């Protein structure tokens, strides 16, 4: 499952970079995600903080609530890349929090949960636009 | 309610951010 694996790689890498501080298509997607994932947090820091508090994530594995949230976000039937990147960015915000409380925390369950929602529930929507190419082009700046 | 509150805010921000880049 190339799309799942590619997506998980991009999302896992971003979450890990965010939480710790520390092919080419996947690379361009990750570069875009760094830029706009960081971008969407800007101005929304208070909102993200408030969401994190309500989310009340218990540990690295406690992803069920976030998954329900993500499914609910999409439950109006609208799908776009702004929503998707906001969910990933919030995921990174949550991952950063999990590491802050326990530095031995793995971001992997969170990244897998996010990727699951995106790839399983929007599979064909992603495939029709050649996956992450839609993301790269949507957020492409000249 | 908490999950719905979180989802409402994520959707608002996502759609905002989408419109920003769609423009
Ligand atoms: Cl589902
Ligand atoms: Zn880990
Ligand atoms: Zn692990
Ligand atoms: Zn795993
Ligand atoms: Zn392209
Ligand atoms: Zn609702
Ligand atoms: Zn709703
Ligand atoms: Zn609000």
């Amino acid at each position: 499952d190339d799309l799942y694996r590619q997506s998980l790689e991009i999302i896992s890498r971003y979450l890990r970079e965010q939480a710790t501080g520390s092919g080419a298509a996947g690379r361009r997607a990750l570069e875009t995600l760094r830029r706009v994932g960081d971008g969407v947090q800007r101005n929304h820091e208070t909102a993200f903080q408030g969401m994190l508090r309500k989310l009340d994530i218990k540990n690295e594995d406690d992803v069920k609530s976030l998954s329900r949230v993500m499914i609910h976000v999409f439950s109006d039937g609208v799908t776009n890349w702004g929503r998707i990147v906001t969910l990933i960015s919030f995921g990174a915000f949550v991952a950063k929090h999990l590491k802050t409380i326990n530095q031995e925390s793995c971001i992997e369950p969170l990244a897998e949960s996010i990727t699951d929602v995106l790839v399983r529930t929007k599979r064909d929507w992603l495939v029709k636009q050649r996956g992450w190419d839609g993301f790269v082009e949507f957020f492409h700046v000249e | 309610r908490p999950e719905i509150w979180i989802a409402q805010e994520l959707r608002r921000i996502g759609d905002e951010f989408n419109a920003y880049y769609a423009r």
